[PDB]
């Protein structure tokens, strides 16, 4: 009547899972991830000429 | 809570396909509908009033 | 939408890469000596011409 | 799909009032005429748009109603067998850095550059395209 | 059958479609999550030479400790190989139960130490350092299959 | 279906039983897959060392060395939150 | 009477000699088909390009010192001081019939077995060809791959050139008189005295035609040899162990394609000998000390030595009364390149503790640590490589000449370190695409359950199915895994006519259900003999 | 203008108004429950927590089954 | 693999059931069309603006338009839109080795409009008019020759399909990807027209 869960969810994940999935990514939900990391770097880059 | 759009009927961390259910779509709000039934009426009710 | 995914997925894939790599490219003027473009955003036409 | 066609209907509609009202008030009223350049814009904009909304209204015409367009329509009505959406793939990611190579080479005037990263665009593009029909190795 | 308080639907399929308020969390625990993360970090790698699957009930376990522990061990996933610590403040108790994949292995040797360290642990006042250590210890005395 | 599945028996000969899992490197048994940490942090320390010893040179400018700093720092600071995570139990 | 002159000419044979049983031996040894398997034969092959085109060029060539005024029939260099050397390279270029087309492919043949050479080592690296058996193999074709490269930059400076000579002062003058102990004796001894000694190119046209390249075609006689009596290993796969060869055998399938393979290789060679212009000594002018161009590159394969010693970071050291140049830091590290690149494989036995008798090769994937140091490796020759270049870089990529030095000199540590992170999580991520495909099958289109609307990609197990829908997860094997149903039995029988019209339909099915049945023999072939091996 | 009080400014204003925030802000008790005392009685439901650690045979649920508890052995501590 | 999770005798099939349900390929196709349209209405703006500011003899002297050669590669184009129609009917057909007949045609007919354009070029360039040469010359060297590239690569799509329906067993997914780059090829050979009436009836 009670369910067995991890403590803690997953922090980051096992070495190698994430860079072929950039390179061979299909899905929407990580592209669009990729989008706001890569997306908000170049807002640091561009940020940074302002100052 | 009180979300609405339809990916508030998804696990948060979406499965792969966004989905493994799909609520009854009759508004705008899919997801509260299906969250909240009781308000299923109360939404339909004061619609027009504004 | 309630879709599972985008209608050409490999297109959206490389809509990203076209993102990241032109982008790039466009920084890349810093790198040179000369530096990157001086015209404005808009560039102008005939300060833009050669 | 009357609602998808009507939106780009709607939009030919307001373009091309645009594109008529702009080209009238710039051949009167204007310093030199008719300006030739929103004029035209603003017609292959119209253009544009009636073009989609154009296949849009076939379609529409050529489909019965959808469960996505019916209301009241079920998830089983239209549960079944949706189409190849396209799993895994690197192609993607070869296609834009063969057509970034064929970009430094035309803003950098290289012509051998220009003529590889052509290459390797249509090698890319090649095997995204065949990525899902190349059939197995005969030996 | 009556799902969470408000705004929990049961779905078309079995999941259950649950809400949270916006300001409020899900999980509740009443640890710190760095606490939690050392916990998990325990049971999943510092447990993977033991090879068999490590469980930590905080719940009351009430009436006859020992069978409450042995049917909580039914809940766990794999019963065959598994190892459930269970910790009841409200009675101040620990049992260890073990499946019958996990024997002669070192688990029984480690019992008692594991016990040991989780009572050392929660009377100088620290539930969660003794579960940790607790699993540490018998995840030393575990050798795998 | 037009697929057999392949049996294979490989020589083996470190016996995997410590460094690296197949849970963290699936084909751990298959091949090399270990490099201790510490040679890792050893050659970022060196590599670090080599950017700013470099600094010291015939050239009369300045954005090099300082190009140099900032590389090295990097580095060094990617060193130091690698062996500080691992010696905490990787923790924040 | 072909037959008859055949069947005679082989009882003469095996009456003279008694070969039978050496010559069935030798038709009947297994070669695996793999394509990375005919690396190694691209170089063989260029070497044999090479050597053919090497005699018709000392048919022409004239190696010396020795000044003469031009006076033959390209115009622009007439009545100029030039050596011997540069006027008959001049003259096969000109005043030959197909000369210039001759060493045009000699040259390129040579690019070619450099980087073929270097191809093939990548192969073997990666794959593991090298560990317990193989390992003294690894070691010759080592030094083989030396030897090709200083083979080629005795060759293309051969040519008393501007280009070629510039290079020959940096590299065999400065860097040899500037070792400590030995260095000015050492360049005396090579150049017969001072730099443009008379001698200097007589010595290495011996050294080019006869002495290193008659090392080359003993070291590849043992390669091959090598090769032929410790059998070729293989990849994993169906009915592929440590005790067996699984391919085809010498006589009918692997000789005629290699054979095939040798002349597609040369007609690559000679096209590109006619269609691409490689080092035009007219217009390099001839060798004088008081001149010299931009450029100033040595070939592809002395690039990553050249670009070692522009971005080394000009550390000089002066003990008592003495000095010690830049150029004992590239010696140096030229050696530690070549003695790492050698003793490769008893290093990584040593670290890793692995002396097993391996014939099976392991996917790059398989071993990420080791894949993640040849990445770093090549990357590190890389920048190199393109170091050497940064001049035309800089020209042509408007970069600054001292930005892109400074790009090498720092990527040169953090370029190789960069490589190595990525390459091992690439190879860990690939294998964690294997194992998942291991246990959910390929990928396909996605389908809306009825009921509900869970959306599932309605995968295609590789394996037996458990008796509900999710299958019994196979093990690894160390071969590849087919991630696309579009390489499995699904879609691709197109209709068997033609590009333009369709064949009777009674031919068609003849033709398709004949395919069909010998994919269903191999691949129970396979299977029966995987089982009868392993049970 | 004062080229030295003007660097300072920009310089320290941001980390003026920074700090100011921070303590406003990052000084507020968070949504994390806060942590469970001994003295103080259980009042969260059951934890039952698990690694995950090891291999499953298939990750479909069907085919499973409940082969047993399996029990094999026991232990007991009173703090 | 008893016989296959996935009942479906093609790897990759029609992305949705085209009979009930709209063609996502030839809906992409259709709104990027849509979009090299307006790419060519900058072009088209680039060559109005040109002839505005001309001032009256928008040919300038030297240049002179051959319409011996423009009417033929116009004519050509056209006759390909209809043999890549046909083709579209042989892939709306099970008909494999005919809609390879006709889009091989069709690729014929396209490079013979290809090679006139460049044999129009070549004259042009010799007769004076040049990219630098003139106003004129650059205008219209940008719109036609932006033509011809976009002619260029429908070829290549053209020979891209093909070499796909030879490797692949035809399905409705190569008879989609057949409609679509006939789509490509009709939204061409209509700027063609556009371009033919604007440079050399209208001028
Ligand atoms: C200006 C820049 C030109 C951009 C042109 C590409 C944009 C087209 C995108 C919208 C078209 C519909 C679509 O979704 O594309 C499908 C597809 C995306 O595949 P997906 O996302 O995985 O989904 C499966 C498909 O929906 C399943 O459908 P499909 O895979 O079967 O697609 C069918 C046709 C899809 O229909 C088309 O895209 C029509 C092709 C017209 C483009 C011709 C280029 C014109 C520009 C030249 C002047 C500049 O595919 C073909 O078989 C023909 C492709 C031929 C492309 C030739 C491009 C070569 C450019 C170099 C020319 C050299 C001359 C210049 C010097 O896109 C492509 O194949 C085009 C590749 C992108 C090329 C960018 C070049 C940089
Ligand atoms: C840092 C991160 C940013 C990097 C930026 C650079 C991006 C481009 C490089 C990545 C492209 C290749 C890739 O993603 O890895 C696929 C591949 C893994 O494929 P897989 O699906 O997992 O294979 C499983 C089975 O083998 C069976 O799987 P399969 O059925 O799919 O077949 C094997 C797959 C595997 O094929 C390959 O591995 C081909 C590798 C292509 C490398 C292109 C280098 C571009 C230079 C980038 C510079 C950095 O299939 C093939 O396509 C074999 C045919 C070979 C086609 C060669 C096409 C050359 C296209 C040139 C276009 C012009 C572009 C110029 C720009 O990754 C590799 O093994 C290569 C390592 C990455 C290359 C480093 C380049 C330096
Ligand atoms: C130069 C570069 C160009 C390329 C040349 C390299 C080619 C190498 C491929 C090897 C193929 C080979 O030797 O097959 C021959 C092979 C000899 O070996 P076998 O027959 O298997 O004997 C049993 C095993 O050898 C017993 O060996 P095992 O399997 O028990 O393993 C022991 C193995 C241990 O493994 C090794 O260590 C082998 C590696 C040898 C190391 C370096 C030696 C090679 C140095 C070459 C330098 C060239 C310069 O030791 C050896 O077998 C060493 C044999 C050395 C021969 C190397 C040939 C080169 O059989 C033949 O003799 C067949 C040809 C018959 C010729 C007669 C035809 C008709 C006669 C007409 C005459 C005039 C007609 C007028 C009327
Ligand atoms: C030692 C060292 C590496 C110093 C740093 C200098 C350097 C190489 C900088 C990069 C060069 C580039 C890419 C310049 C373009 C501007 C730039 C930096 C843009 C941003 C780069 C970036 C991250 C872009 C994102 C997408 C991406 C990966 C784009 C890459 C584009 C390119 C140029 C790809 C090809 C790489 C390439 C060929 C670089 C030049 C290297 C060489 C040695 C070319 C040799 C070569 C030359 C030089 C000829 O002149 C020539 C003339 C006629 C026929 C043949 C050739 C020929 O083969
Ligand atoms: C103006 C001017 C002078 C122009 C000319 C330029 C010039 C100077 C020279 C080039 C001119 C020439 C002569 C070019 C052609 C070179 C040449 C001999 C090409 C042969 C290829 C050819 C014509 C094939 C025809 C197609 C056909 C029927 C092929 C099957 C029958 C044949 C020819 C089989 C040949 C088999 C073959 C390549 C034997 C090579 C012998 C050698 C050296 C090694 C054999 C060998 C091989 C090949 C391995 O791969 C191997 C792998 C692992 C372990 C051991 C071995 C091993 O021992
Ligand atoms: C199996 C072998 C296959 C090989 C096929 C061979 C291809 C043949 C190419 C075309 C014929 C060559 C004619 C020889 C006459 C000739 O040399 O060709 C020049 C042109 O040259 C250029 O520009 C380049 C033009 C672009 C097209 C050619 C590019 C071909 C490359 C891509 C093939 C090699 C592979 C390289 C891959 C590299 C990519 C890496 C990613 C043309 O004159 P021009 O243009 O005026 O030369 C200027 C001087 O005058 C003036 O001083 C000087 O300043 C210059 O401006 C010079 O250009
Ligand atoms: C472009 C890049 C540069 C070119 C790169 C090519 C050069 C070769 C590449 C890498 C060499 C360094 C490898 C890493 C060495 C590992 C060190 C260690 O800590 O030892 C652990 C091992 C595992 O033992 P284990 O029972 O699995 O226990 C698991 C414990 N966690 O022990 C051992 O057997 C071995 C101990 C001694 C090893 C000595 C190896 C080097 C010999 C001198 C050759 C020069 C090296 C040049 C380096 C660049
Ligand atoms: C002149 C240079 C070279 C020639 C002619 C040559 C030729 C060959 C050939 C034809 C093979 C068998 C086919 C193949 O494995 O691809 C082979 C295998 C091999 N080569 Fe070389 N190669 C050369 C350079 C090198 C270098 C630089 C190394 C290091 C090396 C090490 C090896 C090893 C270890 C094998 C055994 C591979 C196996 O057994 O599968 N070779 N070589
Ligand atoms: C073994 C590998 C070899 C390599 C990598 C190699 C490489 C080269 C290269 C790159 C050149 C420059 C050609 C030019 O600049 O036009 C050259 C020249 C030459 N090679 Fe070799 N070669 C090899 C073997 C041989 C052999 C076996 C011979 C004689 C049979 C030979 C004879 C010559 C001669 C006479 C020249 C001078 C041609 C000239 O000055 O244009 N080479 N070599």
């Amino acid at each position: 009547e009670l369910e067995a869960r991890r403590p803690f969810p997953e922090r980051m994940g096992p070495k190698g899972n994430l860079i072929y999935k950039l390179i061979t990514t299909t899905d929407h939900k990580l592209i669009g991830i990729m989008y706001c990391v890569v997306c908000f770097a170049f807002f640091l880059v561009g940020g940074l000429m302002a100052l | 809570g009180y979300g609405n759009s339809l990916e508030w009927a998804t696990s948060c961390p979406p499965p792969r396909h966004n989905f493994t259910e799909l609520p009854r779509i009759r508004s705008e709000r899919p997801a509260f509908e299906l969250h909240y039934p009781h308000m299923v009426e109360r939404m339909r009710a004061e619609a027009h009033v504004g | 939408i309630g879709a599972p995914d985008v209608a050409f997925p490999r297109l959206n894939a490389l809509s990203f890469w076209l993102f990241l790599f032109g982008a790039l490219i466009a920084i890349a003027g810093f790198i040179t000596p000369g530096g990157a473009a001086d015209f404005g955003w808009t560039a102008y036409s005939p300060l833009t011409d050669a | 799909m009357h609602i998808e066609a009507r939106l780009f209907e709607i939009l030919t509609a307001f373009f091309a009032l645009a594109a008529v009202v702009y080209a009238v008030l710039t051949a009167m009223f204007a310093t030199g005429g008719v300006e030739w350049a929103g004029t035209t814009a603003l017609v292959l904009t119209t253009g544009l748009t009636l073009i989609t909304g154009t296949f849009f209204r076939f379609v529409a015409r050529r489909l019965d109603t959808r469960p996505e367009d019916y209301e009241d329509a079920e998830i089983s009505d239209g549960a079944g067998e949706l189409g190849f959406f396209a799993p895994h793939s690197w192609w993607p990611i070869l296609i834009s850095l063969s057509f970034s190579t064929a970009a430094v080479g035309a803003a950098l005037w290289l012509p051998w550059l220009i003529a590889a990263g052509v290459a390797f665009v249509i090698t890319s593009v090649c095997g995204l395209v065949f990525e899902y029909y190349w059939g197995p190795e005969k030996h | 059958e009556l799902d969470l308080p408000y705004g929990s639907a049961l779905t078309s399929s079995g999941r259950i479609s649950a809400v949270t308020e916006p300001g409020e969390l899900s999980v509740h625990y009443p640890f710190p999550t760095m606490d939690l993360v050392v916990l998990d970090d325990a049971l999943k790698y510092g447990s993977r030479a033991a090879k068999a699957r490590f469980a930590v009930y905080i719940g009351p376990l009430g009436a006859d400790t020992a069978a409450t522990a042995r049917e909580i061990l039914a809940n766990v996933p794999t019963p065959e190989n598994a190892v459930l610590l269970a910790v009841s403040p409200d009675q101040r108790a620990i049992e260890v139960v073990y499946g019958a994949d996990v024997k002669g292995r070192g688990i029984e040797s480690a019992a008692p130490l594991g016990v040991s360290a989780a009572a050392a642990s929660f009377k100088e006042g620290n539930l969660i350092d003794g579960l940790i250590s607790a699993v540490r210890v018998m995840s030393a005395g575990v050798s795998p299959a | 279906m037009s697929s057999t599945q392949d049996r294979s028996q490989l020589d083996p000969e470190v016996e995997r039983h410590t460094g690296v899992d197949v849970e963290d490197v699936p084909s751990a048994e298959w091949g090399w897959s270990h490099m201790p940490i510490g040679v890792m942090h050893i050659g970022g320390l060196l590599s670090a060392a080599f950017l700013l010893v470099m600094m010291r040179g015939n050239h009369v400018g300045h954005v090099e060395d300082w190009f140099l700093i900032g590389f090295a720092a990097v580095i060094v600071a990617l060193v130091g939150r690698n062996w500080w995570l691992r010696r905490r139990g990787w923790i924040r | 009477d072909f037959a008859k002159l055949a069947a005679a000419q082989g009882d003469a044979i095996d009456s003279r000699y008694h070969p039978s049983a050496a010559v069935r031996r030798q038709l009947n040894k297994v070669f695996p088909t793999h394509w990375s398997f005919l690396l190694g034969e691209i170089a063989l092959y260029s070497f044999i390009i090479l050597l053919l085109t090497g005699v018709w060029l000392t048919l022409f060539f004239d190696p010396s010192m020795a000044h003469v005024t031009y006076d033959g029939v390209y115009q622009p260099l007439r009545g100029v001081q030039m050596s011997r050397a540069y006027e008959t390279a001049l003259d096969i270029s000109f005043e030959v019939r197909g000369g210039l087309f001759v060493r045009q492919v000699h040259h390129w043949a040579a690019l070619m077995f450099a980087a073929s050479i270097m191809v093939h080592l990548a192969r073997i690296f990666f794959t593991g060809a090298f560990r317990r058996p193989r390992e003294a193999n690894w070691v010759i074709g080592s030094l083989l791959l030396i030897l090709a490269m200083f083979e080629g930059f005795f060759g293309y400076s051969l040519p008393d050139d501007l280009l070629s000579g510039t290079g020959i002062r940096a590299a065999l003058s400065g860097i040899t008189m500037g070792i400590p102990v030995i260095g000015t004796w050492m360049h005396w001894a090579l150049f017969g005295g001072d730099f443009p000694g008379e001698i200097l190119i007589p010595r290495l046209y011996a050294l080019h035609i006869l002495l290193i390249p008659g090392i080359i075609l003993a070291l590849i006689g043992a390669h091959l040899a090598l090769v032929w009596f410790q059998k070729h290993t293989q990849f994993p796969g169906p009915g592929r162990t440590e005790t067996n060869v699984v391919g085809v055998r010498v006589m009918p399938v692997f000789a005629v394609k290699s054979g095939a393979f040798f002349a597609m290789i040369t007609g690559v060679l000679g096209l590109m000998g006619g269609l691409l212009t490689i080092n035009p000594i007219w217009n390099l002018g001839p060798y004088k000390p008081s001149q010299v161009s931009a450029g100033s590159q040595p070939d592809f394969y002395m690039m990553w030595t050249d670009g070692l010693i522009r971005l080394w970071p000009a550390w000089e050291f002066y003990p008592f009364g003495h000095t010690i140049p830049q150029g004992v830091w590239v010696a140096v590290g030229m050696g530690l390149v070549f003695a790492l690149l050698i003793a490769y494989p008893f290093i990584e036995k040593k670290v890793t503790g692995d002396d097993a008798h391996h014939n099976l090769l392991q996917r790059p994937r398989d071993v990420p640590v080791r894949t993640a140091i040849g990445s770093m490796a090549i990357a590190l020759y890389l920048l190199l490589t393109f170091a050497c270049m940064n001049d035309i870089i800089a020209l042509k990529f408007h970069i600054s000449l001292n930005a892109t030095t400074w790009i090498g000199r720092i990527g040169m540590v953090v370029l190789p370190a960069i490589v190595y992170f990525v390459a091992y999580r690439w190879a860990i991520s690939l294998q964690r695409s294997d194992r998942e495909v291991l246990e959910h099958g390929v990928e396909t289109g996605i389908i809306k359950r009825l009921p509900h609307g869970a959306y599932v990609e309605l995968h295609q197990p590789l394996g037996p199915v458990d008796e509900h829908g999710h299958p019994i997860p196979l093990e690894y094997a160390g071969a590849p895994l087919p991630k696309r149903m579009n390489k499995l039995g699904s879609g691709g029988a197109p209709g068997t006519g033609s590009f333009l019209f369709p064949d009777p339909a009674v031919e068609h099915e003849a033709l398709t259900e004949a395919a069909h049945a010998s994919e269903h023999k191999s691949l129970t072939a396979l299977k029966e003999h995987q089982d009868r091996i392993h049970g | 203008m004062s080229t030295a009080l003007t660097h300072g400014l920009i310089g320290g204003v941001p980390l003026v108004l920074f700090a100011v925030l921070a303590l406003i802000f990052l000084t507020r008790k968070g949504p994390h429950p806060d942590t469970y005392k001994m003295s103080d009685p259980w009042t969260h439901a059951p934890i039952l927590w698990a690694a995950e650690e090891p291999r499953e045979h298939g990750h479909g649920g069907h085919g499973h089954d409940s082969h047993g508890v399996v029990i094999g052995g026991g232990a007991s501590g009173k703090w | 693999m008893t016989s296959a999770v996935g009942t479906s005798g093609t790897a990759i099939t029609s992305r949705v059931h085209s009979l009930n349900r709209p063609n996502m390929v030839s809906v992409g196709t259709i709104v990027w069309l849509s979009s090299e349209l307006m790419f060519f209405a900058g072009l088209f703006a680039m060559y109005f603006t040109a002839r505005a500011q001309a001032g009256g003899a928008w040919p300038p002297e030297p240049t002179e338009l051959n319409l011996a050669l423009a009417v033929p590669v116009t004519l050509v184009l056209i006759a390909s839109s209809f043999t890549c129609q046909m083709g579209v009917f042989a892939a709306e057909r099970g008909d494999v080795f005919g809609l390879r007949r006709w889009y091989v045609i069709t690729f014929l007919m396209g490079l013979f409009f290809v090679l006139g354009q460049g044999y129009e070029y070549i004259h042009l360039v010799e007769h004076g008019t040049t990219i630098p040469g003139s106003a004129y010359g650059s205008v219209f060297y940008l719109a036609t020759g932006f033509h011809g590239l976009h002619v260029i690569g429908g070829l290549v799509a053209f020979v891209l399909l093909l070499a796909r329906t030879k490797m692949s067993k035809f399905t409705p997914a190569q008879a989609t990807a057949a409609i679509v780059v006939s789509y490509y090829w009709h939204f061409v050979d209509i700027v063609w027209i556009a371009l033919f009436a604007t440079i050399y009836f209208v001028r």
